[PDB]
RNA sequence: CAGAGGUGAAAUUCUUAGACCGCACCAAGACGAACUACAGCGAAGGCAUUCUUCAAGGAUACCUUCCUCAAUCAAGAACCAAAGUGUGGAGAUCGAAGAUGAUUAGAAACCAUUGUAGUCCACACUGCAAACGAUGACACCCAUGAAUUGGGGAUACUUAGUAUCUUUACGGGAAUAUCCUCAGCACGCACGCGAAAGCUUUGAGGUUACAGUCUCAGGGGGGAGUACGUUCGCAAGAGUGAAACUUAAAGAAAUUGACGGAAUGGCACCACAAGACGUGGAGCGUGCGGUUUAAUUUGACCAACACGG
RNA sequence: CACCAUGUU
RNA sequence: GCGGGGUGGAGCAGCCUAGCUCGUCGGGCUCAUAACCCGAAGAUCGUCGGUUCAAAUCCGGCCCCCGCAACCA
């Protein structure tokens, strides 16, 4: 398939994987180092049929394995990691599929570069959803 | 009724200040005064021990010398949310006055 | 298609009703293989014990600690 | 529970009833004077 | 979820792409960092038109092979200024400490002092610098906190502003980038500010270019020295 | 490039007319995270980015000045979160009302997607809050240990110690260590006090051994902060404020039980799990109830019903 | 963190 | 005068040869009621005729109820 950069066999060609793991879905998005070009984007909802399971670790692992397949056709063999939670005024805790997706990429044979946490952190914020009494569940 | 806490459950003495601006609870978003909310600063590893060792094998940068990044986040809870998540539990009347000044 | 694993430590009875046992299993693979001496945590249904053997099918999912 | 036994409805909603009743009586005397 | 979409219209991508090389200015050890793909020129859409202005982010430790353990927590951004064949000639865009390292410097019984400095370089670059400093207890101190007096905080902020303005306004953007990458400016800041207030750590958290001069091809060429060749256009 | 969103699970909703996601930007309005503390400032309400500004305010220092000028208060005056009102702006976020989707026996509630007034600013009103320390103001006495904020001083005995770090310009500096001191918010804790919970130089102590000074309010529970009158307010309302009548308690703090869709630790095949064999469907025996009858004698309703042997 | 309403003096 | 409607105990479909829901009954679940679970019964299609092999259905007459008209002087 080739479709890759003119480099020596075995050389590390680096992409950036953006892992957005909320509590409803997991995103496995592979771009370049500028972020402008996207080689591939597979989500957990692309892998399951029930809404309740799109955020499951198994769905994230399945989506990560799909990404490694396509990355090989692109020529990308190494990835810098940028993981994020919902952020903003919402929760900053990463979703269940964040750890599963990263582990799946490592086991699938793709080299892991630098890892960073890039959830949007406001230095001050608008009002969060819900009343002053919070979500009454 | 009877006064449960001399503190009244917050950190605002009678002549220290009038109003402390509220914060949104970490879980449910309830507005609670910042001196009253249960505040925990947690340092969390990005991956567990099994997952960290797998990612380290495939990482030319991370290994025995370079530690992997951690998660730093100050969490402030509503009283109800802190009790439900078990970060704080009801205590016997005698033990209610026990205070901790550092993470243990 | 099914990898054989050996139970090396019983961690306890997990879940409600105590019908599931969490164990640490070492994958029995030939030397030089990537899965050599790989230990994973799994959930087991049925009476199990140390030094028992399991057919794991897939060996990627790790059970949550409890 | 944070207060003692009320012996009646919630006093805040009892206050709202009285306020609504006071308003209605005020308008009724307007259309007779 | 799969097979759930109802309204779809409301009524080989790789084949087109061509690989390019991103080149950092000559003041960095690893000149040809990163590699990107752009649509091949087709029609009136010239590839270099959409390639100009892209911002690439790389770790400083990867750019400069110096294992000081401090460069591994700094990201450097570059803006594509000119496309020369298959090489993207870049200019410094911004520098920022990684989120994990910045969040780990906070302590709960000390004063966090922040300074924002806007400086104009000699070649017409406007840079906004963000400096964060932390107070520390003394060696024999027994107090429960080391909060700083507001008078000393304002003095520290003013001295930082003066030193950064004086040091960076008389240099070019290339020299200013070197001053920031090798921590020569940071070393002098913490040396001249510690007598004001005992400082646990003084760090330039973020540097951003906010205004650029008009483009100059000769200026870009002199900042890149000997441009390494690119083999992407070369037949495999 | 085929989903995204959202939930306990969903749906309303968005999406090949390209949603979501990714990178660098632009606009607009809010907000000032971490640092943020039984910390500071303010009469209270309140107050958190930086720089430049304008009037203040407190503490401390003083062998400066002065000479009862004070304390507390009807009347009177000013200020006062949020919501609300008027007129102009602004309108990102959130969001009373409303809409739609769920959940439900019902649900116009809680949950989901939205959305008006609002939320923000200027000017003018309103004067209500668990406006709380449910604790009026001024003054006196008052035991102990560890701290903290600001300013100073030192390095029945005739006088009793001590350091560390940085250091080319808001710099004869800054922060620390030890000791003392005045003022401020407080913590663990001696008398004494209290119905108790608790309070304690921060009194709720120094009170039947009842007197430092001034002032506000209360007199069983309801009716009711209602009616009437009146003042103020654009309105919403606010202040003032009864009676007839009704009632034996209402209420306070603690104790022991019981209970909790609160938590912790255990336990049981009259519990479950893994299972077995059945019962519930058929015929029939028997007990119980109904119905019937002259009478169908009667007890018993997990712990009654092949039980009263 | 689905749904659990009531009990003649 | 014109148009339209009568259907299980109630409310409505099918009206161009019997259905739903509520109710009722039996059994479960509960200490018990409700909610919930499993089953069952209940229908001259308003009456009188006609057409047709066969009429709730198609064609007339009859009894209630329902609307729209009932104007110019
Ligand atoms: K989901
Ligand atoms: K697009
Ligand atoms: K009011
Ligand atoms: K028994
Ligand atoms: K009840
Ligand atoms: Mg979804
Ligand atoms: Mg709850
Ligand atoms: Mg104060
Ligand atoms: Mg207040
Ligand atoms: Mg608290
Ligand atoms: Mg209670
Ligand atoms: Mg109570
Ligand atoms: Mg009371
Ligand atoms: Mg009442
Ligand atoms: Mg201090
Ligand atoms: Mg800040
Ligand atoms: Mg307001
Ligand atoms: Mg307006
Ligand atoms: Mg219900
Ligand atoms: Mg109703
Ligand atoms: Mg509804
Ligand atoms: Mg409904
Ligand atoms: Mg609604
Ligand atoms: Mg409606
Ligand atoms: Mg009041
Ligand atoms: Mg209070
Ligand atoms: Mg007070
Ligand atoms: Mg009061
Ligand atoms: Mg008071
Ligand atoms: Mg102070
Ligand atoms: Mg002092
Ligand atoms: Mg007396
Ligand atoms: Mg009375
Ligand atoms: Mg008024
Ligand atoms: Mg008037
Ligand atoms: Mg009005
Ligand atoms: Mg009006
Ligand atoms: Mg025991
Ligand atoms: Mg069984
Ligand atoms: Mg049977
Ligand atoms: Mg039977
Ligand atoms: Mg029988
Ligand atoms: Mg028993
Ligand atoms: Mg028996
Ligand atoms: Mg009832």
């Amino acid at each position: 398939k080739a479709y890759g950069p003119n480099v020596k066999k075995g050389d590390l060609v680096y992409g950036v994987v953006h892992i957005f793991a909320s509590f409803n879905d997991t995103f496995v998005h592979v771009t370049d180092m500028s972020g402008r070009e996207t080689y591939v984007k597979v989500t957990g909802g692309m892998k399951v049929k029930a809404d309740r399971d799109e955020s499951s670790p198994y769905a994230a692992m399945m989506a990560a394995q799909d990404v490694v397949a396509r990355c090989k056709e692109c020529g990308i063999n190494a990835l810098h990691v940028k993981m994020r939670a919902v952020g903003g005024v919402r929760t900053k805790s990463p979703g269940p599929g964040a750890q599963a997706a990263l582990r799946a990429l490592a086991r699938a044979g793709m080299k892991i570069g630098r890892i960073e946490d890039v959830t949007p952190i406001p230095t001050d914020s608008t009002r969060r959803k819900g009343s002053r009494r919070g979500r009454r569940l | 009724m009877t006064t449960k806490r001399r503190n009244h459950g917050r950190s605002k003495p009678a002549h220290s200040r009038g109003r402390v601006k509220p914060i949104h609870c970490f879980n449910c978003g309830r507005l609670t005064p910042k001196d009253k909310a249960v505040g925990r600063f947690v340092v969390r590893r990005m991956l567990d021990a099994a997952s960290a060792r797998d990612v380290a094998e495939a990482s030319p940068v991370y290994g025995a010398n370079f530690p992997m990044p951690r998660l730093y986040m100050k969490q402030r809870f509503c009283i109800a949310c802190a009790i439900h998540s078990r970060t704080v539990r009801a205590r016997p009347v005698g033990n209610r006055k026990i205070r901790y000044t550092k993470k243990v | 298609q099914a990898q054989v694993g050996l139970i090396i430590k019983v961690l306890g009875r997990t879940g409600s009703r105590g019908n599931v046992t969490q164990v640490r299993v070492r994958l029995m693979a030939e030397a030089g293989s990537p899965d050599y001496n790989r230990t994973i945590v799994r959930n087991v249904k049925g009476p199990c014990k140390e030094n028992d053997m399991l057919s794991l099918m897939e060996t990627e999912r790790e059970a949550r600690r409890l | 529970g944070t207060v003692s036994r009320p012996r009646g409805m919630r006093p805040k909603w009892h206050k709202k009833r009285i306020k609504r009743l006071k308003l209605r009586r005020r308008r009724m005397r307007q259309r007779s004077k | 979820a799969l097979g759930k979409n109802k309204r779809i219209s409301k009524g080989e991508t790789m084949a087109r792409k061509e690989w390019y090389d991103v080149v950092a200015p000559a003041n960095f050890e690893k000149r040809q960092f990163a590699k990107t793909i752009c649509n091949k020129t087709q029609g009136t859409r010239i590839a270099a038109d959409v390639l100009r202005g892209r911002v690439f982010e790389a770790n400083l430790a990867d750019l400069n092979q110096s294992a000081g353990e401090e460069e591994a927590y700094r990201k450097v951004r570059f803006t594509v200024q000119e496309v020369q064949g298959r090489n993207l000639l870049t200019q410094f865009h911004s520098m920022e400490v990684t989120t994990d390292k910045m969040a780990s410097l906070l302590r709960k019984w000390c004063t966090t002092m922040e300074t924002t400095v806007e400086v104009k370089t000699a070649d017409g670059y406007t840079m906004r610098l963000f400096v964060v400093a932390f107070t520390k207890p003394q060696a024999n101190q027994q107090s429960r906190n080391c909060y700083a007096k507001q008078r000393l905080v304002k003095w520290l902020r003013m001295r930082i502003t003066k030193m950064i303005k004086r040091r960076l306004s008389k240099v070019q953007i290339k020299e200013a980038v070197s001053l920031l990458t090798r921590n020569v400016l940071s070393d002098a800041l913490v040396r001249r500010c510690n007598p004001i207030l005992p400082l646990r750590e003084l760090r330039i958290r973020k540097v951003r270019v906010v205004r650029t001069p008009k483009f100059d091809a000769q200026a870009l060429l002199s900042a890149h020295g000997t441009i390494p060749a690119s083999v992407e256009a070369d037949q495999e």
